């Protein structure tokens, strides 16, 4: 029932808090420099969410260490920066997109797996990102779950563990089926 | 001792549309005299003008220190200034029930300057501090004069002898002063070339993924002589802005012609109405009608706006009751004398264990005049803007003894201090922004204010 949301000093984190609370979760929000790994072990969260934020995973405080340590131990969802961090944690690379997309929606195509279970295809989603996961260096442990019209990675999921990323914002007012998407992570 | 829950005593005065400016004229020279004015606007959120003066307590915050002043007691504290404000409100022991016709029943009223945000996040100190005017300048008032343009009612309310307050008001005289005159031309704090350099640095941060939007501002300055109240009377008529205000502070005067609501809390119903997206008014009525449609359909302006809608859902979402955050309106065009604007509306509910002061603390300063993500945007503003914003792009408003609140964003706001007057103007830089268009957007917002004061 207890979800730890790691806040990368972002201005969308509390939209994720609101959606998970509406779904009936207990949610604790902590900034990415307000916690150590030892602190997380004492809190005993059931799942972890890595929030969006500015800059790159290297500037995301404890987020990369949390991903590496709890991989296979607790379910983890990564949103935007959190998704980039998940790819980087297993040896992927984060690069500039062809076109920045800030407060613009895009139709994405998905395979109906992971957090896309039960969602219509395609799905219109809001983007707030200048960077993407480089498709060539995506670690073999990840399946791409979703693509943009220009074949940019919009989602990844680990083949073995509950460890999943989306590049877009399910919690944006113009994203489709964002409650149901997050419900998949909460209830599976 | 005795907690008062009784509704305040009310004397109804003669209905006149200009009641607020009429009575405020005789108060405008007194430190801690304050006016909230709806600008006589024909607008969905233009109803009330509110007048206060002669506070029972004052709160003045400069940086880490707040000074709380009451008749025979002066206290200083480093505590969170909005926590101290809520403590002072509670200790007044005035606790009336909400009245939809008297949204302010006494309580706190004044200024939350932009640099108060340094108390809520850890921010760099590059921009210069060249204006000495408090980060928080708030009076506590046990009375008010309320003008209600919907009911055509003028109400004088008091928790402590409304007849004595009425006789005090009748005894104050408007002995008019020399008219306002500018005594220099307006000058900016930056050249077109400097603005360009700063615009290009924002675009580098947009492309690197540091930020998605930064509001970059310049500041106009002139010398002046004569009465600031006379300047406001001229500006208020001309601007028709529903969140206007005049504050007489110890240190100088704040003349606000803001059309922007920051946060309303009305019987625990939260509303925020971020303004993002602008085009100039055109003199031909046929062309101006088409201008409104152009703004409504502008992809760049809709991106600029949407991003702040998601940011305000977040900022209100820090405290809102789970499941209460809604967006009833996206991308409505509102015309003002200088500009068309794109406005959106976000609603939520305040939990019973929280205060409007907690909602202000969670959201301040407004995402509409910073950008996204907000902490990074505020770091970039401090890096690029040569002087701190002080009163400009803060908030003016009230925290009622009943729990209600209303606040502006102090855009289109002048600071008049030591015979100097300052007027700032900015705009949201996003990926599709162009350098010259954004420079001209700053002028479009304040050109009519600057030019009206040159005459
Ligand atoms: C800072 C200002 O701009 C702000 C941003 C707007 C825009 O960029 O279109 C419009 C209203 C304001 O919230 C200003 O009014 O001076
Ligand atoms: N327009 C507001 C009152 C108001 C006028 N100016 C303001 C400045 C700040 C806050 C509120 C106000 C109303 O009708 O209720
Ligand atoms: N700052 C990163 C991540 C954004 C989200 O989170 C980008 O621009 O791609
Ligand atoms: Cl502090
Ligand atoms: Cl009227
Ligand atoms: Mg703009
Ligand atoms: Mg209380």
């Amino acid at each position: 029932g207890m979800i730890l949301l790691i806040d990368n000093y972002d201005s969308f984190t509390w939209n994720l808090y609101q959606y998970f609370c509406e779904l009936g979760a207990d949610v604790l929000v902590k900034r990415n420099d307000a916690l150590t790994l030892a602190d997380i072990d004492a809190l005993k969260p059931q799942k972890i969410v890595i929030s969006p934020g500015p800059c790159t995973p290297d500037e995301a405080g404890i987020s990369l260490d949390v991903i590496r340590h709890y991989a296979g131990r607790l379910p983890i969802l990564g949103v935007c920066l959190g998704h980039q961090a998940m790819a980087q944690a297993f040896g992927g690379k984060v690069v500039r997109a062809a076109k920045v997309m800030h407060g613009k929606t895009s139709p994405i195509t998905h395979n109906g797996e992971g957090v896309f279970r039960g969602l219509a295809n395609p799905l219109t989603v809001t983007r707030y990102h200048s960077l993407v996961v480089e498709p060539d260096s995506l670690p073999a442990c990840f399946d791409v779950t979703a693509w943009s019209e220009t074949r940019e990675i919009m989602g990844i999921r680990h083949r073995q563990w509950d460890l999943e990323g989306v590049q877009f914002h399910p919690e944006s007012i113009l994203s489709e089926q964002g409650h149901q998407l997050l419900a998949n992570f909460l209830h599976r | 001792g005795h907690m008062k829950t009784l509704s305040p005593a009310v004397i109804t005065l003669l209905w006149r549309q200009d009641a607020a400016e009429f009575y405020f004229s005789r108060l405008s020279h007194l430190p801690w005299a304050m006016l909230l004015h709806s600008g006589y606007a024909d607008h969905p959120y233009s109803r009330f003008d509110i007048v206060v003066a002669e506070p029972i307590c004052t709160l003045t915050t400069f940086g880490k220190e707040t000074v709380v002043s009451e008749s025979e007691k002066r206290t200083t504290t480093t505590d969170d200034p909005l926590q101290v404000l809520q403590q002072v409100l509670d200790r007044a022991d005035i606790r009336p029930t909400h009245n939809e016709d008297l949204p302010f029943q006494g309580g706190a009223l004044g200024l939350f300057g932009y640099d108060l945000g340094r108390r809520f996040e850890s921010l760099p100190e590059i921009a210069e501090q060249d204006i000495v005017l408090p980060d928080m300048a708030v009076g506590i008032y046990d009375w008010a004069l309320i003008v209600d343009h919907q009911r055509h009612t003028v109400s004088l309310l008091s928790h402590n002898d409304v007849n004595a307050r009425r006789a005090w008001l009748e005894s104050q005289q408007f002995s008019p002063q020399e008219d306002f005159t500018l005594t220099s031309d307006w000058q900016s704090n930056m050249t077109r070339e400097q603005y360009g350099e700063k615009f290009r640095q924002v675009q580098e941060y947009l492309h690197s993924g540091d930020c998605y939007q930064v509001n970059l501002a310049q500041r106009f300055h002139a010398t002046y002589s004569g009465d600031e109240w006379q300047a406001f009377l001229q500006l208020n008529q001309a601007n028709r802005a529903p969140f206007s205000a005049f504050l007489r502070l110890e240190q100088g005067a704040i003349l606000s012609l803001s059309p922007e609501r920051f946060i309303l809390c009305d019987n625990s119903e939260i509303q925020t109405r971020p303004i993002k997206g602008t085009l100039p008014r055109l003199p031909d009525p046929q062309e101006d009608s088409k201008q409104a449609v152009k703004l409504a359909n502008s992809a760049k302006d809709r991106a600029e706006n949407l991003m702040i809608v998601d940011l305000m859902r977040n900022d209100i979402g820090r405290v809102a009751v789970a499941g209460s955050v809604k967006v009833p309106e996206l991308f409505v065009v509102e015309p003002f004398p200088a500009v068309h604007h794109l406005v959106s509306t976000i609603t939520a509910q305040l939990p019973e264990q929280l205060h409007a002061s907690d909602l202000l603390r969670a959201a301040f300063p407004g995402g509409s005049i910073t950008g996204a993500p907000k902490v990074r945007a505020m770091e970039i503003i401090d890096e690029l803007e040569p002087q701190r914003r002080n009163a400009w792009c803060g908030s003016i408003g009230y925290l009622s003894f009943c729990g209600n609140m209303d606040t502006s964003i102090t855009i289109r706001t002048l600071t008049a201090i030591n015979g100097q007057i300052f007027c700032s103007a900015g705009g949201g830089i996003v990926a599709d922004s162009q350098e010259e268009a954004e420079y001209q957007e700053t002028f479009d917002k304040v050109n009519r204010i600057l030019k009206q004061l040159e005459k």
